[PDB]
């Protein structure tokens, strides 16, 4: 019961650490999303300036 | 009098100064249309430079 209680609190930290790790992936993806959108706006205005 | 052979040349240079006058006027008119068209091309190249 003691060996199983402390082994259960081994998985609890590892699952909590995956939430943290994946929200670091998410934090990087939200910056790539804004950057791709801003870059998409800039390339558009160039393709308009080249059509002019 | 002897003014016959004078007259045959003083008829042709009056029928020729007229063609010079007409042609110099056509050159002058073409020049001022080109000057306008060229000064509009300047604007169009400057617009391309702005896009660059």
């Amino acid at each position: 019961v003691e060996e199983g209680t402390k082994l259960a609190d081994e998985a609890d930290e590892k699952l909590n650490s995956i939430v943290g790790a994946v929200e670091r992936i998410n934090e990087m993806l939200q910056n790539i999303a804004a950057a791709i959108e801003e870059q998409t706006a800039a390339v558009d205005e160039i393709t308009t300036a080249m059509t002019e | 009098s002897h003014m016959k052979d004078v007259q045959t040349e003083t008829f042709s240079v009056a029928e020729s100064i007229e063609e010079i006058s007409k042609a110099n006027e056509e050159i002058t008119n073409q020049l001022l249309g080109i000057s306008k068209e060229m000064d509009n091309i300047s604007t169009r190249i400057e617009s391309i430079s702005a896009s660059v």
